């Protein structure tokens, strides 16, 4: 199984400051086969970025993503109050599908 | 796609069986593949199984490759997940997601239902 | 990314673009040829190319075995494709023979086609510069006709066998045999040169063509449509079939190439890049060819539609004229013909390799049982050489034209493409095919490909076939020689040798299956595990 690990599990954050969190994969993952999901507290997860660069319909242009091969990361230009949620990286290149550890943004 | 709703969750015992359901609406169910994602109480996401649009190809996770069975009803536009030998570590919340495009990911997620094996 | 484009660079340019496309465009009035060309391009060419690559990747075997996993009843498509390849490999190498003869003739102080003062030259010749001052003949055209070709008055007069051209064919066939036996291919540092030389030469030729004092008229004739009167079934068939021939589709080689491909690097994107650039290089070289034709029209004081031959000799008439007007013409002639030889040799190697692979896969028990594979390759090369001898004679040009028009082009390609698309869309199931493509590459084909396969390609092929049958006109060499009835029958026999494969295989498998007729057809329609 292609294990995906996200380093900053817990991140205290203040409004306005830029925040970046990275996802590490134990195996080669294609650029188009990595996606991120946002999960608000008490709510089902929602797609945020797919293909490591294309933003979903609902996510504002505030978010962006980057990375290739074995290291991936997405950053926030200026975090808002509504940005406090848990983000998981997922690889879709090969089965079984795996999700990252997840970073829960602490305001 | 607009609505994805799961149903059938409840309390069971170790070694028991349960059948989960996921009703779909607002889109052509037969033309989009479906997958189940499991959220443990520790908030960890784990993928369970995937069924293709027509059901000809079926994929499972390593932990449930020989225990769970996924099925779909294109005519009824409803998705089923079948559990045969639920263990103590299977207690979690299950979401049915649309994974037709592998390069785009799970576009929509359902409300989800909690399963306990106490 | 750069390496992948380089590996593509071996296969997205060939003689089909440099040679075949310009002469078909010239034969069909020029601009009027482009509209059905683009219509068929975006209607079927890219979708059918993608479909065959998908088949090859899905089965991961030859072009004949895949239909067993798709539709056992229509397994005759692979047989038709293999006979199409067999017929193509016989007449495609004659182009390389002509190129070799031209290259040997280029090793001279002065190019023989520059002026007409030799023993093989008619007394009606006049220099192009001095022509504008009767039924005069340009030195290049009659050089091609008399020295290289020694054209017979008709196909009914084979004439003598040209020993020089026979030796040229023998040399090219030995080169092919040694390359296939030893597995010689451009994989080291030489791939850079092998890929880059053709486009450098084409760029030089195009720049020379545009700067001629009469390129504007040639470009205008190349791009101006003639929808008023040029809408004929011949132009539709030629434009549609050129798309299939250029991509090497309906031949089954693409299936075998897809077999090699393990997975998808956006195989959709790779197919679109291949097709777009393959059509682009043809359209680009059209400018060079027609600019040369326009300059010759301005210099000779004749119409653009009558300057050169309306046949396969257009590439051997226009390009030598272009290299004649460059500094040190011998140097550029040598480089041009070496480029042409390499471009044809690479695609010849690919095609003979695919044919050998399919034939040994048909009978691995004896052909592939040991070292007999080399003997089989030698046998194939020898038989192909003997078959190509028929097109070396003084009347061999007519045989070459008939073979080009019917054996590996024309109604046969439409037949094969129509059956492939019909089977996948309707019998196997478009939904099932899209499901398979999802499982393989991760995303469905989309509305464009699905609707193309379901309607557009079958409708286009059927409409062109019916339009040709209703408004039938016989094949003519150049635009004045009328083929005899027996020659037309022979060409139709060559086309039917591929067309009849599907019905014959259908009846054979129907008879070779047990149970009632409905049970037979049900067992042969259901795809294998
Ligand atoms: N029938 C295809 C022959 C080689 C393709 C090409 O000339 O581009
Ligand atoms: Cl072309």
């Amino acid at each position: 199984e292609n294990v995906l690990t996200q380093s900053p599990a817990i991140m205290s954050t203040s409004p306005g400051e830029k925040v970046t969190m990275t996802c590490r994969a134990s195996s080669s993952v294609g650029s188009s086969y990595l996606h991120w999901y946002q999960q608000k507290s008490g709510a089902s997860p929602k797609l945020w970025i797919y293909s490591t660069s294309n933003l979903a319909s609902g996510v504002p242009a505030r978010f962006s993503g980057s990375g290739s091969g074995t290291s991936y990361s997405l950053t926030i230009s200026s975090v808002e109050a509504e940005d406090a949620a848990t983000y998981y990286c997922q690889q879709f290149s090969g089965y079984p599908l795996t999700f990252g550890s997840g970073t829960k943004l602490e305001m | 796609e607009v609505q994805l709703v799961e149903s059938g969750g409840g309390l069971v015992k170790p070694g028991g069986s349960l059948k989960l359901s996921c009703a779909a609406s607002g889109f052509t169910f037969s033309s989009y593949a479906m997958s189940w994602v499991r959220q443990s109480p520790e908030k960890r996401l784990e993928w369970v199984a995937e069924i293709s649009s027509g059901g000809r190809y079926i994929y499972y996770s390593d932990t449930v490759t020989g225990r769970f069975t996924i099925s779909r009803d294109n005519a009824r536009n409803i998705l089923h997940l079948e559990m045969s030998s639920l263990r103590s570590e299977d207690t979690a919340m299950y979401y049915c997601a649309r994974g037709e495009v592998r390069q785009r990911g799970f576009d929509y997620w359902g409300q989800g239902t909690t399963l306990t094996v106490s | 990314k750069i390496d992948f484009v380089l590996s593509v660079a071996g296969g997205f340019v060939g003689l089909g673009n440099v040679w075949r496309f310009p002469y078909l465009c010239y034969k069909n009035g020029g601009g009027a040829f482009l509209i059905p060309y683009f219509i068929f391009l975006f209607g079927s060419g890219l979708p059918v190319f993608f479909l065959e690559i998908i088949i090859g990747q899905y089965t991961s075997e030859g072009g004949i075995t895949c239909w067993e996993k798709i539709c056992p009843l229509f397994s005759g498509i692979g047989y038709a494709s293999v006979v199409i390849v067999s017929l193509l490999n016989v007449y495609y190498i004659v182009i390389l023979a002509w190129a070799t003869y031209y290259l040997f003739q280029s090793f001279q102080k002065e190019l023989p086609w520059a002026h007409c003062n030799h023993s093989w030259n008619t007394p009606h010749c006049m220099e192009d510069t001095m022509r504008k001052n009767t039924n005069f003949t340009s030195p290049v055209i009659e050089f091609w006709e008399r020295n290289v070709l020694s054209l017979s008055p008709g196909i009914d007069h084979p004439g003598s066998l040209k020993w020089d051209l026979a030796l040229c064919l023998l040399l090219v066939w030995l080169v092919c045999f040694f390359c296939i036996w030893k597995g010689v291919r451009s994989t080291g540092k030489v791939v850079y040169f092998t890929a880059t030389f053709p486009f450098a030469m084409l760029l030089v030729l195009l720049v020379r063509g545009l700067t001629l004092p009469g390129a504007g008229a040639g470009i205008k004739f190349y791009l101006y449509p003639d929808i008023t009167r040029l809408e004929d079934p011949q132009v539709w068939i030629d434009a549609g079939t050129q798309i299939f021939f250029s991509y090497a589709i309906c031949l089954g080689a693409m299936t075998s190439l897809g077999s090699y491909n393990k997975y998808h690097n956006n195989v959709y994107r790779d197919c679109m890049l291949l097709g777009c650039l393959n059509s682009g290089t043809s359209f680009v070289s059209g400018f060079a060819i027609f600019s040369i034709l326009g300059f010759m029209a301005q210099e000779q004081g004749v119409d653009i539609a009558d300057v050169a031959e309306s046949g396969p000799g257009l590439a051997f008439i226009a390009y030598p004229k272009a290299v004649t007007m460059m500094p040190l013409p011998t140097f550029w002639s040598i480089l041009f013909f070496i480029m042409l030889l390499l471009l044809g040799l690479d695609s010849q190697f690919v095609e003979v390799e695919g044919q050998i692979t399919s034939l040994v896969d048909l009978y691995p028990s004896f052909l592939r049982k040991g070292y007999r594979r080399e003997i089989f390759i030698a046998f194939v090369c020898s038989i192909s050489y003997l078959l190509g001898l028929t097109m070396v004679t003084e009347g061999g040009m007519y045989v070459f034209q008939l073979f080009d028009y019917y054996a590996a082009s024309g109604v046969c390609l439409l037949w094969v493409a129509f059956f492939e698309c019909f089977v996948i869309a309707w019998i196997y199931g478009g939904n099932r095919f899209s499901e398979d493509i999802r499982d393989m590459i991760g995303f469905p084909p989309g509305p464009w490909m699905k609707y193309s396969w379901a309607v557009i390609t079958p409708v286009l092929c059927v409409g062109c076939f019916i339009f040709s049958l209703v408004k039938y006109v016989p094949l003519t060499y150049n635009k004045t020689y009328v083929y005899p009835n027996w020659a037309i029958g022979l060409g139709w026999s060559l086309a039917l040798s591929s067309m009849l494969c599907v019905p014959l295989v259908i009846v054979i498998r129907l008879c070779q299956t047990e149970g009632p007729f409905l049970v037979r057809v049900k067992y042969l329609l259901t795809p294998r595990e």
